[PDB]
């Protein structure tokens, strides 16, 4: 036996303010790759449209979900990085490469979930006589892992043994760029932001621009749960959750509770098709009925 | 009689249990397949 | 004690042996779930492990630095709040980014700088005031890269007697710049050993750090019956890998 | 890593093996091939 539903519900958090793009986006300094930044996104709504008037980027790429999806979702635990590198290097800030970069200054995870946006600043961060404050490890024992950043500065020798700099095979291991208003396009300056996240597993505060509805029960309905979408009945549960749970599953791995993000109520979620239906007929060729 | 009840009922309990495979797909959960993805690759993940 | 003092006369650690007990699990995602039986695979803590001792108590002080590996289980026995935190780093000095996690006496203050590490940190008590004094945990720090400081608190310091009253058990991991907290509590009436039991522990802290984590210090608490004089209070803490 | 020091590459793209595995191999029967071609034209040296 089948249903069809009958109504439309969509739950998110209460949010406010829009989300820091002027500055993260527009900030007067960026630092170097080898000490590249982390700052924490957190209570406000990702439209990102307002980008549109005011930057282009030349990269970006997203993992883990569809650029298309982007305005019908919400994310946790929101991070976002920022550092320069060069024209060339741009290509190394993404999972499985390889490179001085990847090697020695930023690695991204294998299993990567975000996006990664990238464009030009020569007109900011070039001169005509050189800019070299933007530097880079070039030598190092080992190789980062993921989410990693070394910021020392011990004078490098490759026997390992401590060294004096000015002494044979012993260097200083940070090289500066030189971004000039005459170089070429691959020895330009660009800035790059990476945002990571996590989606549909946990609690979120960051959320795409959405209206909000009035919570229908005992009643099939489509319905819209932090961005996770689905068909069901909803009815008020008994089950606790604890602060760190948002969703609950059951032995088929079937979402089949949630905490109402605004009023934190634990709802029930099922099934509306349900039971069997059997047909007697008498044979086409004598009746139809 | 007892045992033919109980193998009747494991069977069935066990095609319940099995949803929950991957089978090679990013999730096991068509929803959140279609939360995250858009048409194109939610298809390779569905028919898979 | 502007600076930060060596102990005198401090007899060497003896590290006890005793063995874990269904200790240390802890929950392994955010989902809910109930009356059902769940596989998984992960890094813990094996039951029935062989965990290393150590003690403050009259004139030893147990505080070395200790390997990190894959990852720690650390669970403390004490009746009056002898073990305030944890120091996690790689060379331990100011040559690289190390972790402070204390609990002081009013606030849990967690930051990440390059800090002149001292080689003997602690808190300092006064016996007959039951009044935190001193803290000397380092000297300088700079280039701090992360802070945290929780809302103000009150601890009763003070020095107590009897049988270790307070179970508390952390584990602790470090993956993919995160460093993974998780926390659970007891109450215990016992003398000398790790209770033998089950408790599940449950998430507190996913810091983001970014930095590399091969070894870590237990943070102290001396009690002072004088000006100037150092003296210690009973109390035990067991780690596992 | 020599390189590191000395070139940059505009382009770099591995097929049948992952770029961060060519540290732990050893590899039979190389051949280098040379040339120089227009901007627009480094496009077309890929296979199809
Ligand atoms: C539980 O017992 C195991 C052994 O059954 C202990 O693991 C052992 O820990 C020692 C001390 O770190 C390891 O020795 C060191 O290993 C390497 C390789 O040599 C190196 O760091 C040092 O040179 C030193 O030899 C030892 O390898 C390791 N054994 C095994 C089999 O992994 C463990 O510590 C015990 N649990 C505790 C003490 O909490
Ligand atoms: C436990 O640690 C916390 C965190 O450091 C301590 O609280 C902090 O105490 C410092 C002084 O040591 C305060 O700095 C000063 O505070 C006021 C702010 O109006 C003012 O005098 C100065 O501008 C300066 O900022 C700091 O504000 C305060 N932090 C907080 C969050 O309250 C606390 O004192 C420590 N407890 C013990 C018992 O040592
Ligand atoms: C980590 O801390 C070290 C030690 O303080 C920092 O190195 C220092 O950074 C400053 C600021 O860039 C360097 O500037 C120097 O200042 C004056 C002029 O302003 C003059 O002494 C020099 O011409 C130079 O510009 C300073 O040389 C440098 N000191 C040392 C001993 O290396 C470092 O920047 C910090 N790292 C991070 C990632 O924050
Ligand atoms: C998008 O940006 C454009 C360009 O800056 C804005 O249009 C300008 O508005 C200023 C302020 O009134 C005028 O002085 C310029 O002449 C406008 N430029 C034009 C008309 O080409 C525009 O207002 C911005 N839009 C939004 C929605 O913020
Ligand atoms: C989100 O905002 C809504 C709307 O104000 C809050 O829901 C109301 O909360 C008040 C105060 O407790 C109640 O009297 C109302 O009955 C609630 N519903 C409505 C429709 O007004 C809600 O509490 C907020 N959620 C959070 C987590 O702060
Ligand atoms: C990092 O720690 C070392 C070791 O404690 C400090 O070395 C001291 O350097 C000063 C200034 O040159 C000397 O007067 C001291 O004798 C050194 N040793 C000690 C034990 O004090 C060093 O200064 C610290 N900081 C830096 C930036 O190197
Ligand atoms: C990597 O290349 C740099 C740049 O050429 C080398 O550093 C230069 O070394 C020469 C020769 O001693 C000096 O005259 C330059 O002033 C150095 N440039 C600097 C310090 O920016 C460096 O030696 C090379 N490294 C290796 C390992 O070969
Ligand atoms: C300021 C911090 C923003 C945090 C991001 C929030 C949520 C998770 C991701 C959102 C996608 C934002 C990227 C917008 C790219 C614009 C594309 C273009 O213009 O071509
Ligand atoms: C960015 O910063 C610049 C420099 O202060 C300022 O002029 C501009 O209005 C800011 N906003 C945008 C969208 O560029
Ligand atoms: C098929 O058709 C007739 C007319 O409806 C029906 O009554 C009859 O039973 C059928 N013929 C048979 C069964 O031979
Ligand atoms: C430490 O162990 C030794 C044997 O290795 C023993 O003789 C001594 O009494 C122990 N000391 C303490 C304080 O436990
Ligand atoms: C600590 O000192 C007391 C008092 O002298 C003594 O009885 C006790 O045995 C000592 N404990 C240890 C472990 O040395
Ligand atoms: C390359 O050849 C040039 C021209 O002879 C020479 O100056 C240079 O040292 C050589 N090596 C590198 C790494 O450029």
């Amino acid at each position: 036996f089948r249903v069809v539903p009958s109504g439309d519900v969509v739950r998110f958090p209460n949010i406010t303010n829009l989300c820091p793009f002027g500055e993260v986006f527009n900030a007067t300094k960026f630092p170097s790759v080898y000490a590249w930044e982390r700052k924490r996104i957190s209570n406000c709504v990702a439209d990102y449209s307002v980008l549109y008037n005011s930057t282009s980027f030349s990269t970006f790429k997203c993992y883990g979900v569809s650029a298309t999806k982007l305005n019908d979702l919400c994310f946790s635990n929101v991070y976002a990085d920022s550092f320069v590198v060069k024209g060339d290097d741009v290509r190394q800030i993404a999972p499985g490469q390889t490179g001085v970069i990847a090697d020695y200054n930023y690695k991204l995870p294998d299993d990567f979930m975000g996006c990664v946006l990238a464009w030009n600043t020569r007109n900011i961060d070039a001169t005509s006589t050189g800019n070299y404050n933007y530097k880079y490890r070039y030598l190092r024992h080992g190789k980062l892992r993921p989410f990693e950043r070394d910021i020392s500065n011990v004078p490098f020798s490759s026997d390992g043994k401590p060294c004096t700099p000015p002494a044979p095979n012993c260097y200083w291991p940070l090289r500066g760029y030189g971004f000039y208003t005459t170089s070429g396009i691959g020895y330009q300056p660009y800035r790059v932001v990476v945002l990571s996240f996590e989606l549909l597993n946990a609690p979120a505060t960051v959320c795409g621009p959405k209206l909000s509805t009035d919570l229908i029960k005992n009643q099939c309905v489509n319905f819209n749960f932090n961005g996770l979408t689905g068909t069901g009945v909803l009815t008020p549960s008994s089950k606790r959750f604890q602060p760190f749970q948002q969703f609950g599953r059951d032995v088929s791995d079937f979402t089949d509770s949630v905490r109402d993000p605004k009023t934190s109520e634990i709802l029930d979620i099922s099934p509306c098709s349900f039971g069997g239906v059997s047909v007697i007929t008498p044979g086409t060729n004598a009746s139809s009925e | 009689l007892q045992d033919v009840v109980n193998q009747n009922a494991q069977a069935l309990n066990t095609l319940v249990k099995q949803l929950s495979s991957n089978f090679g797909a990013i999730s096991s959960v068509l929803n959140d397949i279609l939360s995250r993805l858009d048409k194109v690759e939610a298809e390779v993940q569905i028919d898979r | 004690l502007d600076r930060c003092t060596t102990f005198d006369d401090v007899q060497a650690p003896n590290y006890t042996q005793h063995t874990s007990s269904m200790r240390g699990v802890y929950y392994p995602d955010e989902i809910f779930r109930s009356d059902t039986l769940y596989l998984t695979q992960d890094l813990f803590l094996p039951f029935y492990s062989n965990v290393t001792g150590f003690h403050t108590i009259n004139h030893t002080f147990d505080n070395p630095v200790i390997p990190f590996k894959d990852g720690i289980y650390f669970a403390a026995t004490e009746k009056s709040n002898v073990v305030r935190g944890w120091v996690f780093g790689s060379t331990m000095n100011n040559k690289s980014q190390s972790v402070i996690i204390i609990n002081n006496s009013t606030n849990v203050v967690i930051r990440a700088c390059n800090f002149e590490l001292c080689d003997n940190p602690f808190f300092v008590v006064s016996k007959p005031m039951g009044t935190q004094t001193h803290t000397m945990i380092f000297d300088n720090a700079f280039n701090c890269t992360f802070e945290y400081i929780s809302d103000a608190f009150s601890l009763d310091v003070s020095e107590k007697s009897g049988n270790f009253k307070h179970l508390r058990e952390f584990v602790f991991k470090n993956k993919d710049g995160f460093l993974y907290v998780y926390k659970g509590y007891q109450p215990i009436d016992v003398v000398r050993d790790l209770p033998s039991g089950f408790n599940t522990l449950k998430p507190i802290f996913k810091l983001p750090l970014g930095i590399k984590i091969t070894n870590f210090r237990a943070i102290l608490t001396a009690f002072s019956p004088a000006q100037g004089t150092w003296g210690t209070s009973a109390a035990a803490y067991f780690v596992g890998y």
